[PDB]
């Protein structure tokens, strides 16, 4: 397939894994007793390492050699769940953060004494401000054709 | 004067034990001296130059005077793959009988040394055979060592010195070096190689003796004026071909192939003579541009005045910079030394890849020993490179005469190009620190299929654009119908493509997550290494911290605790502490280089494959795996050749960690001790009969940050080399 | 194929073109880029001796002011044509459509 | 001996003069300024370099500087 | 009290809370969709 | 007639070598007398490396800005 | 104007044969800079006027497409053919000499001149009828044939990326291709594949 690595269902490497990783807890887990609270988290366990194996399988991740899952950050559509959407998940909520930010900085910068808001914060202003940031996008935006993000003169 | 040393009077009158340190560690920058002009300066460097030639040909000298003989050589040429090369012998009173034992090998008659500069490769490729060649060639370069000599002391004399406008004839120079320096002598090798190695590896031996009397070619030179050159390919040798011997020779002398000669896994010579044939060709073509006495060529300050794009956005553009470097040396030595680095790591890169010497490439010591040592070479040549323009820029710029072209330009913004480097490098930094660390917890923790392993699908399909068919992308050389593949498949294709998709070369070696993760470690650490130099470059002038740097020169220690602190502000300080990123930067690609080369030469590709992803990996199967044998080379029970590595090792851990006292003690502690022990010594009786002439003094601040930083980076470079030489050697394998 | 026939028609092409279209074209160029220069004044007023313009060969008695110079660089240019077309067209290569 | 220069910037508030250990420097009476005072340094043989009175100077930039230069007996401060 | 209002909004104390908030959120995310690799929605 | 910019002007400093160049502070007090270099007293919003925030300037290092 | 709305550049007035107040890159904001540019868009009007019949007659003939008349010269044996006889002279070598040496003769002719009025419209010899008589019949000629020419400039762009959409392919077949399935043989097919 795409750089010669085949799909996780498809690959025993992956399977190997699985089975060698879940019958290592399974020999750990002979002790105890079969029902005391190690016993009960023991297979807990046992059981949250099946969901993660299947759900990899389920995801049409590719596998190589190793047996392990690779990522494809190209721009391959059947892979964007990998990179791309949650690369644009994180660039929103950065922006959130630093647009959030950048607008509390600029409210105090007027005040007779500045850095005694720095050190110690305004917080009903900042929960005044905290909610712009769900349209700091649009906002962003209007602000760069407005003449208006950055510094004139400097 | 009337003291040591001469050039400078203010040292000279220094009562204290500085004036001898600092007259040692001054004596070469000419333009610090005492009635200095501008013609002494030129004057003192060509003579200089001249020395320096001398030196090289009196150490190449040696080399082969040496092997000749106390050596291996003609027991080597008989059987490359089983014999191992002697560089010199030992005579070291203080050794044991059993050391006497343990280092007579390679069939010697006493105790010697194992090569691994790859000389013996070298020169049996080119055509030496027995060891009257090596004496011939050792005498030669004692002549030429003598020639250089007498060239330097020719040109001190008056009626002998030039003046410093014939210094400054560019085009000249340009002219002479182009066509006569690099195409002419590229002519001549491709002539050695047809005449005397093309022929030396088919059996025959030519020499000065007989050499015109043996035709190179069946038809000599008829052909290159008939116009038909390619009857000289007409012939090559079979596949099947054993160097040294005429059994499956052809006559062919130049050629075009692209793979490797089968027995040695090395370039073929023909396609070697061929290319040094053509460049020289475009050379000495090129070699024509400029003018000169005959009223036709070009002006270089012409063209560089020429050129400055209308709409303004470079401002005057170039106009101007031909006097700004045609009047400043460190701004030339800044650019000899930027474009020699660059190529040095090129060498580095090519050397390994496409091997060019017969038997070098199953040497595998060697391959190692080579590639760190033009790697670390070509680093140092860097850090250099960035210095003498933080030098230049202090020294020698003049803002007026450069008024509003690309240089004030770039000194115009330089917090937007610093800005940039500091995200660039934060960005790498954290994400590569990070991922290395997720997949760390996640190994630790059982859960090897949690890592985050990126695949480098760019590089991958790079090589499959250069016809790799490892992950099946099917472009260009790798696809079947496109006029790529379709106009080379005569010619190199072939070859080309057999030798890449081989798996026991090192051209284009398989790839996967761990070379992404360590090369964008390596891209972090030339992006930090950049922002230091650039820094110390672009604020040598003068900060605001300290608008008036300029006057202070390239090199000074501070200027006192005042306005918070300014400890470490001169430009040289930037050059200090940039040399030790650059010592790691190349730890980190040397580490790589040879993590993969030892896990593919011993077939277990997998193993590096797996542990190369998080740092533990690093740590345990590379670092601390590889470190038996040389820790063995002498224990309570007895010691073999290795011995003399396990001491250099620990020599190196030593040097490197008393860098650090240098480095963290400064000097006014050390000061008061000195002072202490003064008053002790002229106190005690039968000894205050004895008077020092120069007061002791601590060492200075610059002093102690430089013998520092040396002890650190010799301490680096002997500790790695030892265990890099041992750990191969050892398993030679 | 015939090399003298092809050598001769490539340099005589060259010359002729060099004498008779592009003469004008490059020694205007010639003319407005100059002598190269150090710190304001050429190469021999700064004091370089051996820098000095060869004007005794330069002369010449063309009408138009052809000299050695101009042969030599034109001639060439029309070798290294001719040379080219040789290899080439007897080199047997062939890309394929 | 170090060098130690006043610039025409000075404002005259001695606080160099008070703060030298070994002497160097000296009030002068002047016309460029309020206080009619300008320092000079008339004693740099005697300059350490400890470049206490440059921590001293308020003006932007400063007024006083001293340059590192040649070094003697009484520049290193040695007592033997 | 108010004095206490204050207080509770220097930095230390107001870095503190809002990470040590953070880090329920994150936990509890992690305790409801373990090992995602990938975004497995759309 | 008095000289320079008004008291409590708003002006950019134009001394290269300054901390606050080519950034703004306001006029406290242009000394009138003549034979002083540099009559104009500017304060400025923020501490320079010395932790002073006052300094004499020039006429001509001085530009009114609006 | 090009853009009814829209104001217009301050050095593109309307006077030009043409300006119809479009460079929204302002590449023209120096002059020198715009008289090159105008007789820079003359030529390549020209060329592209006088080429796309030279692309479209042959094909309307029993000719092959523009692509495939310029093939034999990737084969060795190579050999031209003029309204189906074989070129006498036809071999490549001295077609690319002989090209060579005509073009560059009269482009460096055509660079030899300064008037710079001359460089666009020299006319004389190249004007035998005479239609540069009146300077009110002659300035509509100039807009005529400029507007011609930008619409030949477009039709040779159509003509290449048709071509690199359906390669071996002509303009007439792309024509005919089209009439044959109006609403099923059009650009959508080369942009949603
Ligand atoms: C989706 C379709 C239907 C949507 C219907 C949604 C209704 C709301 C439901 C849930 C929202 C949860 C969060 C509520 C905000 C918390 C209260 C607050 O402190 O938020 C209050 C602020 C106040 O809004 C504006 O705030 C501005 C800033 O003022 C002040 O803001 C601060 C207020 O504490 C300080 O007083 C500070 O000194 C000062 O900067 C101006 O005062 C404006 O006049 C004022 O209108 O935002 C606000 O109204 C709240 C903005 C919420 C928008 C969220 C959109 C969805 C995500
Ligand atoms: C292992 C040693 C080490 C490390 C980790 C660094 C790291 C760094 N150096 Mg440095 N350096 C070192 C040794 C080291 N150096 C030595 C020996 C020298 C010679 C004196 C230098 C000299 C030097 C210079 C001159 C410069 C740097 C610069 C930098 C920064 C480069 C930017 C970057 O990569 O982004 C970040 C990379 C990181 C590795 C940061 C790691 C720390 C993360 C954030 C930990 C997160 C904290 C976590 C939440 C828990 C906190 C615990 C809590 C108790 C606080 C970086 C932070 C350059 C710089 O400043 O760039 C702008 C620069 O100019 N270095
Ligand atoms: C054809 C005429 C000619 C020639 C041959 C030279 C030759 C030389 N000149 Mg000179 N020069 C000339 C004309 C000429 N010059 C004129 C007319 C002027 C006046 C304008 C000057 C003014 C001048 C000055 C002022 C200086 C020189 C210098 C030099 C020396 C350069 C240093 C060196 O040897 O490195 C060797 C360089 C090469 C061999 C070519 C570069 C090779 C590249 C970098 C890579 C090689 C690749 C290959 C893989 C290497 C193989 C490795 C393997 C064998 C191990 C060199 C021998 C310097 C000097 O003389 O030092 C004493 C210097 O100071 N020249
Ligand atoms: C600078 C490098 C160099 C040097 C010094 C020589 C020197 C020599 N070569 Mg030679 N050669 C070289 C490079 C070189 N070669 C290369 C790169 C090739 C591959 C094309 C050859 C291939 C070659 C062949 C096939 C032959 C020689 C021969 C010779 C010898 C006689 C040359 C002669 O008289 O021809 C005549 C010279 C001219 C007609 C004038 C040359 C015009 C120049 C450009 C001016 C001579 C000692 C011949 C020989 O018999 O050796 C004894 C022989 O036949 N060479
Ligand atoms: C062709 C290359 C070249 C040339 C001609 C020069 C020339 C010059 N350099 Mg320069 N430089 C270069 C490359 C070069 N450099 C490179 C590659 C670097 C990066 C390392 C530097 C970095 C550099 C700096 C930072 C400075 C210079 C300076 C100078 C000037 C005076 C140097 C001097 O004599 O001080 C004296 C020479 C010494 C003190 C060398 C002795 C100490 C060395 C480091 C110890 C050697 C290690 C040890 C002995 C070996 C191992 C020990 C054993 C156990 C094996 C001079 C004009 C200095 C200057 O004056 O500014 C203009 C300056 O400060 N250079
Ligand atoms: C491995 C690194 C290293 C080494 C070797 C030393 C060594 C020394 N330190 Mg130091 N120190 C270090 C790291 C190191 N330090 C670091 C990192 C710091 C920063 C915290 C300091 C901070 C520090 C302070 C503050 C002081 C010292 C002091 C001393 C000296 C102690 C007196 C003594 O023991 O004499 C004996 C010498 C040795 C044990 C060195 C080894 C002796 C060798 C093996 C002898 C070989 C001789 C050989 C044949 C020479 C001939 C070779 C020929 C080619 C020339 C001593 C020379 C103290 C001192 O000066 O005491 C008076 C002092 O106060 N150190
Ligand atoms: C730049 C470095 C880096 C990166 C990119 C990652 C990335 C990741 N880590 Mg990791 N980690 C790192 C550093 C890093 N880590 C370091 C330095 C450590 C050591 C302290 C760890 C230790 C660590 C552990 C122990 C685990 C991870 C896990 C994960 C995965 C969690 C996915 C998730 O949280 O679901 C989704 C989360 C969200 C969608 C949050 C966004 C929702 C917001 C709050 C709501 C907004 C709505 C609008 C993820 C791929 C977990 C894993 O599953 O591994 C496979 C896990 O077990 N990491
Ligand atoms: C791809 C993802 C990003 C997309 C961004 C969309 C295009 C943004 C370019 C338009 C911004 C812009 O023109 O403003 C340009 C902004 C400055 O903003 C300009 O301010 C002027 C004076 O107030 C005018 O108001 C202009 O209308 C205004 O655009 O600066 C720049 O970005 C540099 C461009 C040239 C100026
Ligand atoms: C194989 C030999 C290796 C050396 C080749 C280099 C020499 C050829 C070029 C030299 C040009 C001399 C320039 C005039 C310089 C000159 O001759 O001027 C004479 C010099 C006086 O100095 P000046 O007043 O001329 O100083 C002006 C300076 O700016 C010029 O450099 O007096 C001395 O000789 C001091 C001797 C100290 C000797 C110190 C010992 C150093 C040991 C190593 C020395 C080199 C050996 C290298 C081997 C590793
Ligand atoms: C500071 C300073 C200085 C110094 C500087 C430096 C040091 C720089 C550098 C730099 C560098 C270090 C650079 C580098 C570079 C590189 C480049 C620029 C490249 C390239 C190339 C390319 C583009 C390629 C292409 C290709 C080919 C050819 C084929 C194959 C493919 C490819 C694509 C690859 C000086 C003195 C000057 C001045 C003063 C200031
Ligand atoms: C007298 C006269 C005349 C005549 C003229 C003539 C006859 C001319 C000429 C001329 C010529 C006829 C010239 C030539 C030539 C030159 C040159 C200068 C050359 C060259 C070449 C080169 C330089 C190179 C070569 C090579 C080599 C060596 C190697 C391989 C290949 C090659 C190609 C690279 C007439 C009547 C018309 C007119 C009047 C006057």
């Amino acid at each position: 397939d795409i750089a010669g690595l085949t799909p996780c269902k498809d690959s025993k490497q992956f399977a190997k894994r699985e089975k060698q990783s879940i019958k290592k807890l399974e020999s750990s887990l002979k002790l105890y007793a079969p029902d005391s609270a190690p016993a009960l988290a023991i297979n807990a366990t046992i059981e949250k390492t099946k969901r993660r194996f299947d759900n990899y399988g389920k995801q049409g991740l590719l596998c190589g050699a190793d047996g392990l899952p690779h990522l494809i950050v190209s721009g391959d559509q059947r892979h964007w769940g990998e990179f791309i959407t949650p690369g644009i998940l994180f660039l929103y909520i950065a922006g959130w953060i630093g647009w959030v930010g950048r607008s509390y900085l600029i409210a105090i910068r007027d005040d007779k004494k500045p850095t005694q808001k720095e050190i110690i914060i305004d917080v009903p202003l900042a929960t005044g401000l905290v909610f712009r940031g769900f349209s700091w996008p649009i906002a962003a935006y209007r602000e760069l054709l407005n003449g208006e993000l950055v510094a004139k003169d400097v | 004067a009337l003291r040591f040393p001469r050039f400078s009077q203010g040292l000279a009158q220094d009562p204290t034990t500085r004036r001898i340190w600092f007259g040692i560690a001054t004596a070469h920058d000419f333009e610090s001296h005492d009635d200095i002009t501008e013609g002494r300066l030129y004057q003192n460097i060509f003579a200089s130059h001249f020395g320096q030639l001398a030196i090289i040909f009196l150490w190449t000298s040696g080399n082969l005077f040496h092997v000749a003989w106390q050596g291996n050589f003609e027991a080597w040429v008989q059987d490359p793959l089983h014999v191992r090369p002697i560089a010199h012998a030992i005579w070291d009173p203080h050794f044991g009988q059993p050391a006497v034992e343990a280092f007579t090998r390679g069939g010697a008659l006493g105790p010697v040394n194992i090569a691994y500069s790859g000389v013996y490769q070298w020169w049996y490729t080119i055509g030496l055979r027995t060891n009257e060649d090596l004496y011939t060639g050792a005498i030669f370069l004692l002549f030429l060592s003598f020639i250089s000599l007498l060239a330097g002391w020719l040109h001190l004399q008056p009626k002998w010195k030039p003046s410093v406008s014939w210094f400054k004839n560019a085009e000249s120079r340009l002219n002479h070096h182009l066509s006569g320096l690099f195409g002419v002598s590229s002519l001549a090798w491709a002539g050695h190689l047809v005449h005397v190695a093309i022929p030396g590896s088919r059996g025959e031996y030519v020499r000065w003796n007989n050499f015109l009397s043996v035709l190179p070619h069946p038809q000599g030179l008829g052909p290159l004026f008939t116009g038909q050159w390619n009857l000289y390919a007409q012939n090559p040798d079979s596949s099947n071909h054993l160097f040294s011997t005429s059994q499956g020779a052809g006559t062919a002398i130049l050629t075009l192939l692209g793979g490797f000669h089968p027995q040695t896994q090395s370039l073929w010579l023909t396609d070697m003579a061929h290319h040094h044939l053509a460049i020289a060709i475009l050379f000495l073509i090129g070699g024509h541009m400029y003018r000169t006495n005959f009223g036709i060529g070009h002006s270089i300050k012409y063209i560089l005045e020429a050129h400055i794009p209308p709409g303004g956005r470079l401002g005057r553009g170039h106009k101007g910079l031909y006097d700004t470097i045609n009047n400043s040396i460190h701004f030339q030595l800044g650019l000899a030394l930027a474009s020699l680095g660059v190529i040095t790591s090129l060498v580095a890169q090519h050397m390994y890849s496409l091997p060019a010497y017969a038997f070098i490439a199953q040497d595998f010591t060697t391959q190692a020993a080579l590639y760190t040592h033009h790697q670390y070479i070509a680093g140092f040549i860097m850090t250099g490179a960035f210095a003498h323009g933080a030098i230049f820029f202090i020294r020698d710029y003049n803002p007026e005469q450069n008024a509003d072209n690309v240089l004030a330009r770039m000194l115009e913004h330089k917090e937007a190009i610093i800005s940039h480097l500091s995200w660039a490098s934060l960005f790498l930094g954290f994400h590569t620190l990070g991922l290395y660390v997720h997949n760390d917890v996640m190994l630790a923790f059982g859960t090897p299929e949690k890592q985050i392993l990126i695949e480098p699908i760019f590089a991958q399909w790079i090589q499959s654009a250069h016809g790799k068919t490892s992950y099946g992308f099917d472009v260009l050389l790798s696809s079947t119908n496109s006029p790529a593949l379709n106009a080379g498949r005569s010619i190199w294709l072939p070859g080309w493509l057999n030798a890449i998709n081989e798996n026991s070369n090192s051209l284009f070696l398989t790839i996967g997550p761990g070379d992404f993760l360590v090369h964008h470690a390596i891209a972090l650490g030339l992006h930090t290494t950049t922002l230091i130099l650039v820094k110390g470059a672009l604020d040598a002038r003068g900060s605001k911290l300290m608008p008036d740097k300029k006057d202070f020169g390239y090199s000074f220690p501070c200027d006192g605790p005042g306005r918070g602190g300014t400890c470490d502000i001169s430009a040289w300080d930037a050059f200090y502490l940039a040399v030790f990123w650059m010592l790691n930067t190349i730890g980190w690609v040397t580490f790589y280089w040879h993590w993969k080369h030892i896990t593919l030469w011993q077939g277990n590709v997998s193993q590096f494959n797996e542990s190369s992803t998080y740092l533990m990996g690093w740590l345990r199967d590379y670092l601390w795996l590889n470190s038996s044998q040389l820790i063995n080379g002498y224990n309570p029970f007895g010691m073999n050749s290795l011995s003399v590595w396990a001491w250099m090792f620990l020599f190196g851990h030593l040097v490197w960690a008393t860098g650090f006292m240098f480095l963290i003690s400064w000097r006014g502690y050390w000061q008061e001790l000195i002072e202490t022990l003064a008053w002790a010594h002229e106190r005690t009786p039968l000894a205050n009969l004895i008077r020092w002439r120069d007061k002791p003094v601590a060492l200075s601040i610059v002093q102690a940050r430089l013998v520092g930083l040396v002890h650190f980076s010799v301490g680096y470079i002997f500790t790695y080399a030892a265990f890099l030489i041992a750990s191969t050697s050892g398993k030679f394998g | 194929l015939n090399p003298s026939l092809v050598i001769s028609l490539s340099t005589g092409l060259s010359l002729f073109l060099g004498r008779f279209v592009f003469f004008n074209f490059q020694r205007e160029n010639v003319a407005k880029q100059g002598l190269p220069e150090q710190n304001g004044v050429t190469h021999f007023e700064a004091g370089d001796t051996r820098a000095k313009e060869y004007v005794s060969l330069l002369k010449s008695n063309d009408p138009v002011g052809f000299n050695i110079v101009d042969v030599l660089a034109w001639g060439s240019i029309g070798h290294i044509v001719a040379y080219y077309i040789l290899a080439t067209s007897s080199n047997g290569y062939d890309p394929k459509f | 001996s170090h060098s130690v220069k006043i610039y025409d910037t000075c404002i005259g508030c001695t606080q160099c003069v008070r703060a030298c250990p070994t002497d160097v420097l000296e009030m002068i009476p002047w016309g460029g300024c309020k206080a009619k005072q300008i320092a000079s340094a008339p004693r740099t043989e005697d300059c350490v370099g400890c470049k206490r009175c440059e921590s001293a100077c308020p003006t932007d930039f400063l007024s006083v500087r001293v340059y590192l230069w040649h070094e003697t007996t009484r520049s290193m401060g040695l007592a033997y | 009290m108010r004095d206490l209002k204050t207080y509770l909004s220097v930095a230390p104390v107001a870095s503190t809370l809002w990470f040590a908030a953070l880090a329920g959120l994150l936990i509890e995310i992690n305790r409801f969709f373990p090992d995602a690799l990938t975004f497995p929605f759309f | 007639p008095p000289i320079g910019p008004k008291r409590g002007a708003k002006v950019k400093i134009l001394r290269q070598e300054s901390y606050w160049y080519k950034g703004t502070g306001s006029v406290v007090a242009v000394d009138q007398d003549p034979n002083t270099r540099y009559p104009v007293v500017v304060r400025f919003n923020k501490v320079n490396y010395a932790n002073v925030s006052t300094n004499n300037y020039a006429l001509d290092e001085v530009e009114e800005v609006k | 104007d090009w853009m009814p709305g829209q104001p217009r550049p301050s050095y593109l007035d309307g006077s030009a044969p043409g300006d119809f107040g479009f460079d929204p890159l302002r590449l023209g904001e120096v002059p020198e800079n715009l008289e090159r540019f105008k007789e820079s868009e003359l030529i390549h009007c020209r060329w592209a006027m006088l080429a796309v019949p030279g692309i479209l007659v042959p094909e309307a003939l029993g000719l092959g497409n523009w692509v495939k008349a310029q093939e034999w010269a990737a084969l060795p044996g190579g050999q031209a053919t003029y309204l189906g006889n074989p070129v006498p002279w036809g071999t490549l070598p001295t077609i690319l000499v002989i090209e060579f040496l005509s073009i560059a003769f009269v482009e460096h002719q055509r660079s030899m001149e300064k008037d710079p009025e001359k460089k666009k419209y020299p006319g004389g010899a190249f004007d035998p009828l005479g239609y540069s008589k009146d300077p009110k019949k002659f300035h509509e000629y100039k807009i005529k044939e400029v507007k011609n020419g930008r619409l030949a400039l477009l039709a040779f762009v159509g003509i290449c990326v048709q071509q690199s959409a359906y390669p071996g392919t002509g303009p007439l077949e792309n024509l005919a291709t089209h009439l044959a399935d109006p609403w099923h043989n059009t650009i959508g097919n080369v942009l949603i594949p």
